[PDB]
């Protein structure tokens, strides 16, 4: 199934996912796509911060949702 | 006018998103900070400290510690950390350790202030911000972080005001 990351620039990228992906691998296939560290991801959908063991079924993300990825800045 | 236009996105509780896209020198000064690993703290002692020295980071480091004792345990980001208190301030409290989004989140609750990180492509120009708290650019001890690893301190140029 298809859903929506949009970047912290506002970029919005398409990800094949299946509704068992943990948070890790959703992760994994923004780095792969991206080119985004695992790290300094925080994936949060309808305003929390997804857990990563947790997978998209377990909060409800279904086809066509919206992911924020908001990066976690050093410096 | 293009300041107070700016298009937040609250993406989780007390935490904004916007994309817009400036010259950073168009309606900031910069002023830079030193690259010893504390430029972050350094940049929060410029923006809120009187008689700012490259001393001043210290308190701010203090400040850091007593904010994340009351609020690192509700903090979304700290579950990237994956750090105990007591491991994480350990760290954090360290010679040239990095300060972060996540000591953000948490001095602006601490200090009871709005702080914006803008960042900056390789191009300078603006990408994004991330704004801790509800106040607005004007308000805000706003940061520039550029290379993706340096923070500088911004001040809203005079005409601006």
């Amino acid at each position: 199934m298809q859903i929506f990351v949009k970047t912290l620039t506002g970029k919005t990228i398409t990800l094949e996912v299946e509704p068992s992906d943990t948070i890790e691998n959703v992760k994994a296939k923004i780095q792969d796509k991206e080119g985004i560290p695992p790290d300094q991801q925080r994936l949060i959908f309808a305003g929390k911060q997804l857990e990563d063991g947790r997978t998209l079924s377990d909060y409800n993300i279904q086809k066509e949702s919206t992911l924020h990825l908001v990066l976690r800045l050093r410096g | 006018d293009f300041l107070r236009s700016l298009d937040w996105t609250q993406v989780i509780a007390g935490q904004y998103v916007s994309n817009p896209r400036f010259n950073i020198s168009d309606y900031f000064e910069i002023v830079r900070q030193p690259g010893d690993g504390n430029c972050f703290y350094h940049s929060i002692a410029e923006l809120t400290m009187p008689n700012k020295t490259d001393h001043s980071y210290h308190y701010i480091k203090r400040l850091t510690e007593s904010a994340a004792r009351k609020y690192y345990q509700e903090e979304p980001e700290a579950r990237l950390v994956g750090l105990s208190l007591e491991d994480y301030l350990k760290r954090m409290l360290s010679d040239n350790e990095w300060g972060s989004t996540l000591e953000a989140s948490m001095l602006a609750k601490e200090m009871g202030i709005t702080i914006i990180i803008w960042t900056v492509a390789a191009s300078d120009e603006v990408e994004a911000g991330i704004k801790f708290g509800d106040g607005d650019v004007f308000t805000a001890v706003n940061l520039l972080h550029s290379g993706q690893t340096h923070f500088d301190a911004l001040r809203i140029l005079p005409q601006f005001e």
